[PDB]
Parts: structure tokens; C-alpha cells; sequence
């Protein structure tokens, strides 16, 4: 534009609009903008208030020197010498000098940043308060800003102004600044080029991080910036809904329409976030600043995610989420920043214990069918699901903070949200719509099926969302469009937990008819012995014979009952492997992961039977009574869990052993070693271990629980047995010889040959080579524990057994 | 030790006793301007025993202070808080708060 | 060099030490990305074999040394010869960055001279060399997180306040905070400990409220006078605190952009805007709010009535409640242009011009916006200045502008 005049443009989104664009135009071949996207575009106008910039090479010709007293010189070789503002680069806080050299006008003072003048003068503020009149009310101020005019002249530090010059004492000191900022400001009117020159320390004190500060020095860090004109600036998307009256003029607007900003703070400005688009600099770091976010709160450092919500304030993640012009850095920033803070923790927890399956005996978990005449989203499942608590980060008490669980979150107001997301995106990006969310459609769609699928992990969406958005995908759509690469391999994560909650769901059904059928077959063998030489061999061959002369007792009832499992185990199952087949017949693969994902989703559906095969020996039943330390010992046994990945692990070690003596004092512990072989707990324990060598008190804290293992019951000791060259490596020195002997790794491989003389004749000969390889003494006392350990490998039944 | 303005009454009278709950909403940004909490924000209304010895003590004794209804600018002097060993993470060392709180009901 | 100068100087050779130099820096070159897959673990076996062979001769402790030696000047000699210097240090540093990057051998033999590197790391000249040679080292030796403590962490932390703000740095930090599996949870305590708390070494988010900023469209160079009134508060739109302004400026100076003009836009904030509007009711001047009591002690509630004149002869701002006295504001101020009243707010607010309709009128001043409505217009109220105007099927705009009661006869 130019003085007063009027545009009028229409980049796409106006065919009804289109005034000879039919007429010709689109019969030529021609094209709108935005024909596909909903999207408006913005547009980056010229701005008026001058902001102080940097100064590149590409300057017309003036250009500043970086010389260590630390000096910035110039040359301005040209004609146009007259109009060049120099406000420099960081500020001072509200002692130390600042001498500014000239070689042969020019203008000296303390600009605050609140200051765009752009006029060549002198030109420009005397507030008033009040005892109910006044009568001192004045010392207020004058800045608006600060002005002065070979000379060498100094406005020092502290806190109050200062203004010499030459060592002389110019008038009009204005030392009165409680709580502003100031920068060195220097203009010209360049009467010749090699014009100025710049700066018992200096300003190096006052702005860096140090203040024994004796020796100045201009950092990198120190621009030297020019203040141009204008820069391209954004358009304010949605501004105005005034409602008003021209009789009473009821001027009135109703908005909730927020802005999403920061500020630099080095050089202070409030900047808005969507403008940043195109400053690439601060893009890059900016981006960085929250990938980091992301790193420090990885994994269980719950404190510091209390701290990150002081910084960062959920709602405003909140409004980064519905931001439909956000660039896709920062989208990606804040999807991992929602995760990272508030999900990860039950979200890795559920994942962890996702190979566990078991269920007690009570009466919810009784009445489920199977599949009868696709929805695996059922009401079902109290099987022992690991609860979830969270925190409420407020700033102003104690107790504790640092074992206070997690941050909380508009939970149901999250999960509309992102309904509400994915349903719109999947509605707009099918057309091939030219402008994405974050620009392409892998910012469009993969942050957001990531918050889907860690959100699915964690047991919201009670069955109506689910229905609404299995159907969404099924309809029996989602998987059926064209995907890129990494969308998919979100997405086969997705088809991952479908196919295994319903594996959750048919486990569930098959104990419950498990426990119908061992009601009737106990009665069963009941009365089959009431009616009288196959006694009980240990109760396994009494089952062993049951299945084995009922290898096809032999009741016809036993049978109905057993072609009613064998009709249990007979429409997800085709489409997942008619769209993997589809996928790899057209689209050549990169990412070998994804390879890895389609595949293992392939065979995992034509081996439903292998999911059943490789789950069952891991599940177990509880009687419903002692459900409570079952609880209270998943939540132990994950959190320590989370504690074998610290790693190291210095201090944590308080808690892991807080954690293992109430793994002892546990009850369901002593009566049910099924259960716990069954959670390969002595595995993690014994890797715990293995990470602590390669010396604290934690081994012989391990060693004691692995010897307190060894000792409830013979399959355990069978369990515990096989460690034994590992084992056996470990144990040179590694406990209980100061005085400590109470556990020791030897003292582990002990407990485990005790009782059992099958154990014993299990147990082989370059073992026992190993062990008088260690009897090389030359003095000394650890010889008592190999020959102890001998002493246990000989003996163990009143008579030796002598091979 | 600290001075707290009223910036608008509440009821004026309607100061808590130990065994009332305190409950209200407040915020608080720092010195400097910059913000560090907001129980506004999370849209939790925020509970507390003054004699119970829940919070800070520039915050317990401008709850003390205030009345039902009365939203008040609670600038607390930095030793009476975190201040010199600070909150680690989230409010520096040495620094004054500057609050916005407002009473809500008393039990 | 160590105590003499002549010849001058030495056999010394720097053109071939730089170009040997430039061929071991292309020596250990990575496979590229588009190669095929064997051949590039043919390369990379073989590139992994060349890096051990170096290994268990301690060519990188004699690289060492040649950074103890060389590091003197700060830019001698003949003096073309300390005029390669910055040359030889970067491609040293490249060198050593070329040697480790692979093994997870070398980077364990690396354990002892990292402590030496992050004292060299504030030469303050070549960062960015012993910067990617201690991250390629954090990343693959889980010996090393073992290793570094406070006071190199806390130096690292002041190394981007030295050196203005690299994301390298942060990919640096990113790596000590995470290993290749796991975490190390204390020195993440002391990253949050030593660098958020207190926001000034990065970044930092916040939004506020749109903020709406109004004009009765009519220019006003006579002592000046207006009436408004607030009707409705509510001041919890969402849980940002809303606000209402009220006050004079021009256009000449103060650009207005709501936003992107001073902070938030907003009023009080330029060398025109001279706002009014609190509980405690003062103002704002260059968006610094001091601390003016009076005896009222209300909001801008929703049946307030504000007096606002402007003062002739006398470049001074006084408001007052219901004419009550709120300690009268501005005296002996800035002069240019034509002003207007700038009532402002940003939430779900109405409010009413008393411009013709009337309430209130004291004689402290007297020249009402309805005592001036003669030029041009009739009672208009516009929107300050828009450089936008919205619309559904085009925003239109325009063009930037051409913009006292002592007028001037013909001088004859």
C-alpha cells in the first residue's frame, strides 16, 4: 500500500468470490490458494516502531570492531553519515565504570527498552501522589529517555545515576531508578567515519553470572546492535466482537480469546510464540529448551516434575494443544512435555506388568462369556491393575514432594479434547489439504496418535469413547487411508494393545470357567473315592491322570465341558492381516523397525493359540481374602521395577531397601511361591545385583533376600539353583568378610543346595574346580567360607553323598 | 515483618480461628513480575489449616489477617519464606513474593 | 618458541602439518547415508578397525600434547606462521572429534583427561570443537556420566552466558542427563537446581487475554473533559485477572499494536498512553504501575462513575471517583498532536459513553467531547487506528495515515 489506500485480496477460500477467474483463469488451468485447507493464511505486514536489531556483515558500510580497554570501533566510508541510533545488547539490574571515546553532536544516556523514537533532536514526565494533597508526593519520575551530550564519559554503577564526564561533572544527575533496566546508549550523526570507540572492572560485573569481577572482559555474547527500522510482523488472527448502542452506546465485548507469548529476556521483549515461525534461531532452541524438559523429568523424577509445572502451567500445554497454527517443533515439544510430565509414570508401569495376568476368585470376575454369535472395550477385569494416585502441586507447603506421586490434569476434559482432535484431523487431512497443522502431515498425526495410544494405556475411556472410536476406525475410517512411514509405526503400537486386552479378556473368561469346572471335578473326586489305590502323587499327578485317562473319570459331562473349551478357542483377526499384507505389497519399507512391528503383529495374529501358549504359565489366582498386600506388593515390586532402570544409584538404595523389607514382611510372600517365581521377581533382584558389581551395603541387603528365597520351598531351590557359575564368579570376596556374615553371594550359592540331595547330585565338577582355583590362599580367614560352602556341597543328608 | 494490602474488602470482620477451613484461591507471581504458581490456573480451590501449620508463614499470617471475600496483595518478605536456601527448583534464593489471594468460605 | 626467535625461526613446518592434517580429518571420514547397506559396514568395520589400531598406540595423548603446547597466544613467530593458528586449533579439534565418535573403547579411555577439557572449555575462542568432542565422549561412555560433577556442570551452565545461547550446549546437557538406557536422577537435581530457578539463562512462556483498546474517534488538540461509567465486570473470564483502562494519547507516537506494541499491548505502557484504573486506584505510566492510594478503595465495579478531564495551560492529567478526590495524578507532561480518550480493557465488559445522555459535570475543566463535536464527524467511536479490519469474505485494509486552537492569519 501506499498513503491512504485500500487492499483487497483472496489467497484461495473465495470461489463464490471469484469476480473473472471462471471466466478465465480455471478453463486455462489456473488455481486459488486454499482450496482444500479450512485454514486462513497469515500474513507478516511492515511494522513502525523501531526494534534495536543485530548487525550482520551485510551491512551498506558500517562496521563495528571486537577488540579487547575492550574497545568497539567503527567506519562508516559512504555518504548518507547522519541517521544511525546504537542501542546495545544487556541490561543492568536495579561501582562499576563505562568510558565511551570519540576521535573527533552525539548523543549519551541509559535507554530503557520501552523507547522507539525515530527522530533526529533532543525531545521526549512528572508524576503526582497525594497525603489527600500531596506536600511531598513528587520524586517520581522523568525517564520516558536519558540523554547527555576526545571526550570520555561514565555513567557508573549504583543504587542511584551517575553522569561525569571528562573527570568534570556535568549537571542533572537523574539518580532516582528503583526497579528498571537499562541499556548504553550511544546514537550518531556521523560527522566522519572511525567515529566512536567503546568499553577498577566494567559492566562485566554488573550483567554475567560473577562478581568477584576484577579483571573486565566483552564476551561473545556482547552485541553491538543497530536499531533498524522495521522487521515483518504478524496479523492478530481473531480480534473483535464489539457489541455497542448509539443511544446509551452499550460498547461491550464477551471474548475469551487468549494471546501465547514469551520474552527474551537478556534483550527484554514480549514476543507472541505462533510468530516465531520464521526466526529459525530461536525456533532451534526454543525447541531444544523443551526436548530438554523432556529429558530432565524421564522416568520417576516426580520433584522435578512439580518443579516443571511451576515453570510451565498445564492449561498453557492445554492451549498449545488446540493451537491450529503452531509450527510442528514446538507441537512435538508440547506433546511430549504432556506425556513426560503427567502420564509416563502409571503409563510405564502399566506396561511393565502388561505380562502378568492375574485375577482373583470373587464374584464380578465370574459371569464373563465368550465371544458369542468387534468390542474387546467390555467391563471386566479387577485383575490386580495397578492403581493410579497423583499429587496436586501447589507451592506453599511441605511432606514430602519428593515420593508425592505425579501432576495432575483435566483428565475427561483431556480425553474429550483429543476426540475431538482426532476426529476433526481425520475429517480435514483426506484431501490431500495443502497446509497441515505443523506443516506436514507427520506433525499432523503422530504426537497426536502418541497422546492416544499413552492415553489408551492408562484406563480412561470408559466403553461409550471406546465404541465411538473403535467404529470410528473400523467401521464393522481410520487405518484404511494413505499413511507416511512413521504414522503407522505409531499406529501398529495401537493394534498391539487391542489384540492384547482382548488376550487380557480371554484369560479372564478362561479362569472363570476354570474355577466352575474345578468345583465340579472336586466334587467329582469326592465322591469317587467316598465310593471306596491311585493316591495322591504330590496333587500334579492327580491332575496329569485326570487330563491323561481323560485324554479325549471320563464323564460325558467332563466331556461337554471340554468340547466347550475346545469351542472357546474357535473381526479384527482378518483386517489387521489383509491391511499388513496391503501395506507391504506397495509402499517398499524403510525404517526397519516398522518391519519389525507389521511382522510381529503378523505372526501374532496367526498364532493366537502361541499368545495363550506363553501367557498361561504366568497367571495366577488369588482367594479374594488377601487381596490387599497383593496390592500393596505389585505397587513395591513395580516401583522397585523402576528402580532396577535408575541406574546408578546412589541414594536411591534407601528406597529399594524400604522396598525389599517390606517384600519380607509381606504375608502373601511366605504362603505363595507359585506367585512369586511366577513374577520372576528373584530375576529382577539377582540383575539388581548384578548391576551393583561390577561396594555398599545393598549386596548383602540382596544376598539376605535371595537367601530368605531360597528357603520356603524345593521348586524354588530348583529356581535358585542354575546361577551358579555367575554366581560363583561374583563370590571372591564380595561380603561377609569384615565380620558382615549374614548373606554374601557364596553364601547364596549355599542356600541353595541345602535340603535337596537331587540338587545335590545335580551340581557339577568344574564348579567345584573354580571354587580351589579361589582356594589359593597364602595367609587366610575367607577360606572359612569356600570350605563352609564345600562343607555344604559333600553332606546335606546324614551320610555323604560320596560322588 | 510484613504489610499487606487489602486491594478490594471482603467483609472485613470475618477473620479465621484454628479449626476453620481456609478454604480460597489464590496465585502469585514473583518479584521481578514473573510468574511461579497459580492455583487459579489449575481451577482447584485450595484448602488449608492456619495452627495446622500448612504453609508458609508470610502466607499463614495473611490468611490470619484478611477476611471472607477480601481479595488482597500479600507481598511477604523473603525471609519469612523459602528466601535464603529458596525453594530448589522453583523459587530462587533471596527473593519477595507478591501474591493475589482471595478468601472463599470458612468451615 | 619457548625462550627465542630467531632464526627466525625453526624447522617448522605449518602448510604441511595443516595439510596432513586436512587429510586425517578426511581419513576418518563417516560412511555416508546413501550407500548401500553392506558397503557401508564395510566402511565402518573397517572404519572402527583404523580407530582401534590408534587406540593401542596413544596417538590421541600425543594429539594431547600438542593441545597442551599450542595453546599460548590469542593472535609469535614469523608470523604467517601465527596466522594459521585459528586453523590449526579448529582442525585439531575436528580431529579429535573424528577419533571417538565410533568406539565405545576410546570414549572409556577418555576417563581421564575431561576435567582438563572443561578447564580449556572457557578459552572463549573455540568453543565449538571442544564442545562436539565432549559430547561425542558423553554420549557413548557411560564410564564418563560416572565421572563429572558439580563444579564442571556449573561451569557448563555459565558457558552459554558467555557464549550467547547454542542448542549445542543443550544437546550437551540432554546427554548428561540421560544415558544410553538409563538416567543419573542427582545430577538432574542439580540441573534444576542450578539453572531454571530464576528464568534469566533461557526462555520462558506465558499468555494473557486479547486485549481490546478504543477511541471516540474524534481528534482533540480548552480544558478537556469526558464521563464513562463501567456496567459490568464478571473479571474472571478464565482464570487470567482481566483489567480496565482509562486514559489519554495520540497517535503520534505509540504505534498501536495490541500485543505486539509494549507488553500485551495494553495501556500506561508508551510516552503517550497515560492510563488510569486500580483498587487502590492508581495508574500505569510506561506500564510501571506506582502506587497512588486515595480514600475510595474500590474496583472499577460495575456501578462506577470516573470523572476524567484534561488540563489547559498546564500539561497535566487529574481522575477522580464520583468527584471524589483520587490524589490527583499528572502534572507538567508531554505535548504533541491531538489526544483522545484511550479507554481500554481486556474480558467480557460493558461500559456506556455519558457524550450526548449525560450525569456528571464538575468545573475542574470544562470541554466535554459533545462541546467539540463541530469539525467533521457526529458521536463516532472507532477502534485505535487498525491496521486490520475483519470481515468473512476479505479483510480489506489500509493505508498508514496523513496525520491546535491557535490558528494563523495571513501575516501581512
Amino acid at each position: 500500500l501506499g498513503v491512504a489506500q485500500v487492499g483487497r485480496m483472496n489467497f484461495g477460500k473465495d470461489v463464490s468470490t471469484l469476480k473473472y477467474f471462471t471466466i478465465c483463469g480455471l478453463q486455462e488451468g489456473y488455481e486459488p490458494f486454499a482450496v482444500n485447507t479450512n485454514r486462513d493464511i497469515t500474513m507478516w505486514l511492515s511494522k513502525r516502531l523501531p526494534q534495536f536489531l543485530q548487525v550482520p556483515s551485510s551491512h551498506e558500510h558500517i562496521e563495528v570492531t571486537r577488540i579487547d580497554v575492550t574497545q568497539k570501533s567503527f567506519g562508516s566510508q559512504n555518504s548518507s553519515t547522519d541517521i544511525m541510533f546504537y542501542r546495545l545488547s544487556m541490561p543492568i539490574e536495579c561501582t562499576y565504570y563505562y568510558s565511551v571515546r570519540i576521535f573527533p553532536n552525539v548523543w549519551v544516556g541509559w535507554i530503557t527498552s520501552d523507547f522507539h523514537q525515530y527522530d533526529t533532536a533532543f525531545d521526549l514526565v512528572t508524576v503526582t501522589l497525594g497525603d489527600e494533597k500531596g506536600k511531598v508526593h513528587e520524586s517520581i519520575k522523568r525517564s520516558n529517555y536519558m540523554v547527555c551530550a576526545n571526550g570520555l564519559e561514565i555513567g557508573c554503577v549504583v543504587g542511584l545515576l551517575t553522569f561525569t564526564a571528562n573527570g568534570k561533572d556535568l549537571s542533572t544527575y537523574y539518580q532516582v531508578e528503583p526497579s528498571t533496566k537499562l541499556f548504553p546508549a550511544v546514537f550518531a550523526q556521523a560527522t566522519s567515519p572511525n567515529v566512536f570507540q567503546f568499553e577498577a572492572g566494567l559492566f562485566k560485573s554488573e550483567h554475567k553470572n560473577p562478581v568477584p569481577q576484577c579483571p573486565p572482559r566483552l564476551h561473545v555474547q556482547f552485541l553491538s546492535h543497530v536499531l533498524w527500522s522495521r522487521m515483518p510482523n504478524q496479523f492478530l488472527k481473531v480480534d473483535v466482537s464489539r457489541i455497542s448502542e448509539r443511544q446509551g452506546w452499550l460498547v461491550q465485548c464477551l471474548e475469551p480469546l487468549q494471546f501465547m507469548s514469551l520474552h527474551i529476556p537478556e534483550e527484554n521483549r514480549s514476543v507472541d510464540i505462533l510468530e516465531l515461525t520464521e526466526q529459525e534461531e530461536l525456533l532451534k532452541f526454543h525447541y531444544h529448551t523443551l526436548r530438554l524438559y523432556s529429558a530432565v523429568c524421564a522416568l520417576g523424577n516426580h520433584r522435578v516434575a512439580h518443579a516443571l509445572c511451576s515453570h510451565v502451567d498445564e492449561p498453557q500445554l492445554l492451549y498449545a494443544i488446540e493451537n491450529k497454527y503452531m509450527p510442528g517443533l514446538l507441537r512435538a515439544g508440547y506433546y511430549d512435555l504432556l506425556i513426560d510430565i503427567h502420564l509416563s509414570s502409571y503409563a510405564t508401569a502399566r506396561l511393565m506388568m502388561n505380562n502378568e495376568f492375574i485375577v482373583p476368585m470373587t464374584e464380578e470376575t465370574k459371569s464373563i462369556t465368550l465371544f458369542p454369535d468387534g468390542l474387546p472395550g467390555i467391563g471386566l477385569s479387577t485383575s490386580l491393575r495397578p492403581r493410579m494416585q497423583f499429587s496436586s502441586p501447589s507451592f506453599v507447603s511441605i511432606n514430602n514432594e519428593c515420593y508425592q506421586y505425579s501432576p495432575e490434569f483435566p483428565l475427561d476434559i483431556l480425553k474429550a479434547k483429543t476426540i475431538q482432535m482426532l476426529t476433526e484431523a481425520v475429517q480435514e487431512g483426506s484431501l490431500h489439504a495443502r497446509d497441515p497443522v505443523g506443516g506436514t502431515t507427520e506433525f499432523l498425526f503422530v504426537p497426536l496418535i502418541k497422546l492416544f495410544y499413552t492415553l489408551l494405556i492408562m484406563g480412561i475411556f470408559h466403553n461409550e469413547d471406546l465404541k465411538h472410536i473403535l467404529q470410528l476406525i473400523e467401521p464393522s475410517g481410520l487405518l484404511q487411508m494413505k499413511l507416511p512411514e512413521p504414522v503407522k509405526l505409531q499406529m501398529c503400537l495401537l493394534l498391539q494393545y487391542l489384540c492384547d486386552c482382548q488376550v487380557r479378556h480371554r484369560i479372564e473368561a478362561i479362569v472363570a470357567f476354570s474355577d466352575d469346572f474345578v468345583a465340579k471335578l472336586q466334587d467329582n473326586q469326592r465322591f469317587r473315592y467316598n465310593e471306596v489305590r491311585d493316591q495322591l502323587l504330590d496333587f500334579h499327578e492327580d491332575l496329569m491322570t485326570h487330563c491323561g485317562i481323560e485324554l479325549d473319570s471320563d464323564l460325558t459331562i467332563r466331556g461337554r465341558l471340554l468340547s466347550l473349551v475346545e469351542k472357546v478357542t474357535y473381526t479384527l483377526q482378518q483386517l489387521i492381516s489383509e491391511t499388513m499384507v496391503r501395506w507391504a505389497q506397495e509402499s517398499v519399507i524403510e525404517d526397519p523397525e516398522l518391519v519389525r512391528a507389521m511382522f510381529v503383529l503378523l505372526h501374532r495374529q496367526y498364532d493366537g493359540i502361541g499368545g495363550l501358549v506363553r501367557a498361561l504359565p504366568k497367571t495366577y489366582t488369588i482367594n479374594g481374602v488377601s487381596v490387599e498386600d497383593t496390592i500393596n506388593l505389585l505397587a513395591s515390586l513395580g516401583q522397585i521395577r523402576s528402580l532396577l532402570s535408575v541406574r546408578m544409584g546412589k541414594e536411591e538404595e534407601k528406597l529399594m531397601i524400604r522396598g525389599l523389607g517390606d517384600i519380607m514382611n509381606n504375608k502373601v510372600f511366605y504362603q505363595h511361591p507359585n506367585l512369586m517365581r511366577a513374577l520372576g521377581m528373584h530375576e529382577t533382584v539377582m540383575e539388581v545385583m548384578v548391576n551393583v558389581l561390577g561396594f555398599p551395603k545393598m549386596v548383602a541387603n540382596c544376598c539376605r533376600f535371595l537367601c530368605y528365597f531360597c528357603r520356603i520351598s524345593r521348586q524354588n531351590q530348583k529356581a535358585m539353583f542354575d546361577h551358579l557359575s555367575y554366581l560363583l564368579e561374583n563370590s571372591s570376596v564380595g561380603l561377609a568378610s569384615p565380620a558382615m556374615r549374614g548373606s554374601t553371594p557364596l553364601d547364596v550359592a549355599a542356600a541353595s543346595v541345602m535340603d535337596n540331595n537331587e540338587l545335590a547330585l545335580a551340581l557339577r565338577e568344574p564348579d567345584l574346580e573354580k571354587v580351589v582355583r579361589y582356594l589359593a590362599g597364602c595367609g587366610p580367614v575367607e577360606g572359612e567360607r569356600y570350605l563352609d560352602f564345600l562343607r555344604f556341597a559333600v553332606f546335606c543328608n546324614g551320610e555323604s553323598v560320596e560322588e | 515483618g510484613v504489610e499487606i494490602e487489602t486491594i478490594s474488602p471482603g467483609d472485613g470482620r470475618t477473620f479465621p480461628k484454628k479449626g476453620q477451613t481456609c478454604v480460597v484461591h489464590y496465585t502469585g507471581m514473583l518479584q521481578n513480575g514473573k510468574k511461579f504458581d497459580s492455583s487459579r490456573d489449575r481451577n482447584k480451590p485450595f484448602k488449608f489449616r492456619i495452627g495446622k501449620q500448612e504453609v508458609i508463614k508470610g502466607f499463614e499470617e495473611g490468611a490470619a489477617q484478611m477476611s471472607l471475600g477480601q481479595r488482597a496483595k500479600l507481598t511477604c518478605t523473603p525471609d519469612v519464606a523459602y528466601g535464603a536456601t529458596g525453594h530448589p527448583g522453583v523459587i530462587p534464593p533471596n527473593a519477595t513474593l507478591i501474591f493475589d489471594v482471595e478468601l472463599l468460605n470458612l468451615e | 618458541l619457548s625462550k627465542k626467535a630467531k632464526a627466525s625461526t625453526v624447522d617448522l613446518p605449518i602448510e604441511s602439518v595443516s595439510l596432513s592434517l586436512q587429510d586425517l580429518i578426511g581419513y576418518f571420514h563417516p560412511p555416508d547415508e546413501h550407500l548401500e547397506h553392506e558397503d557401508k559396514q564395510n566402511r565402518l568395520r573397517a572404519l572402527k578397525n583404523r580407530q582401534n589400531l590408534f587406540q593401542e598406540e596413544g596417538m590421541i595423548n600425543l594429539v594431547l600434547e600438542c593441545i597442551d603446547r599450542l595453546h599460548v597466544y590469542s593472535s609469535v613467530a614469523g608470523r604467517e606462521a601465527g596466522e594459521s593458528w585459528k586453523s590449526i586449533l579448529n582442525s585439531l579439534y575436528e580431529l579429535l572429534a573424528a577419533l571417538i565418535r565410533g568406539n565405545r573403547k576410546n570414549c572409556a579411555q577418555f576417563s581421564g583427561s575431561l576435567d582438563w577439557l572443561i578447564s580449556r572449555l572457557e578459552r572463549l575462542e573455540a568453543s565449538s570443537g571442544i564442545l562436539e568432542v565432549l559430547h561425542c565422549v558423553l554420549v557413548e561412555s557411560p564410564e564418563a556420566l560416572n565421572i563429572i560433577k558439580e563444579g564442571h556442570i556449573k561451569s557448563i551452565i555459565s558457558l552459554l552466558d558467555k557464549h550467547g545461547r547454542n542448542h549445542k550446549v543443550l544437546d550437551v546437557l540432554c546427554s548428561l542427563c540421560v544415558c544410553h538406557g538409563v538416567a543419573v536422577r542427582s545430577n538432574q537435581h542439580l540441573i534444576c537446581d542450578n539453572l531454571l530457578p530464576g528464568r534469566d539463562l533461557l526462555l520462558q512462556t506465558r499468555l494473557v487475554n486479547h486485549v481490546s483498546s478504543m477511541r471516540p474517534n474524534i481528534f482533540l488538540g480548552k480544558k478537556w473533559y469526558y464521563e464513562l461509567m463501567v456496567d459490568h465486570t464478571e473479571p474472571f473470564v478464565t482464570a487470567e485477572a482481566t483489567h480496565l483502562r482509562v486514559g489519554w494519547a495520540s497517535t503520534e507516537g505509540y504505534s498501536p499494536y495490541p500485543g505486539g506494541g509494549e507488553e500485551w499491548g495494553g495501556n500506561g505502557v508508551g510516552d503517550d498512553l497515560f492510563s488510569y484504573g486500580f483498587d487502590g486506584l492508581h495508574l500505569w505510566s510506561g506500564c510501571i504501575a506506582r502506587t497512588v492510594s486515595s480514600p475510595n478503595q474500590h474496583l472499577l465495579r460495575t456501578d462506577d462513575v470516573i470523572s476524567c478531564c484534561l488540563d489547559l495551560s498546564a500539561p497535566s492529567i487529574s481522575f477522580r471517583i464520583n468527584g471524589q478526590p483520587v490524589q490527583g495524578m499528572f502534572e507538567n507532561f508531554n505535548i504533541d498532536g491531538l489526544f483522545f480518550p484511550v479507554v481500554s480493557f481486556s474480558a467480557g465488559i460493558k461500559v456506556r459513553f455519558l457524550l450526548g445522555e449525560f450525569k456528571f459535570l464538575p468545573p475542574p475543566g470544562y470541554a466535554p467531547c459533545y462541546e467539540a463535536v463541530l469539525p467533521k464527524e457526529k458521536l463516532k467511536v472507532e477502534h485505535s487506528r487498525e491496521y486490520k479490519q475483519e470481515r468473512t469474505y476479505t479483510r480489506d485494509l489500509l493505508g498508514p495515515t496523513v496525520s491546535a486552537f491557535t490558528p494563523i492569519p495571513v501575516d501581512t
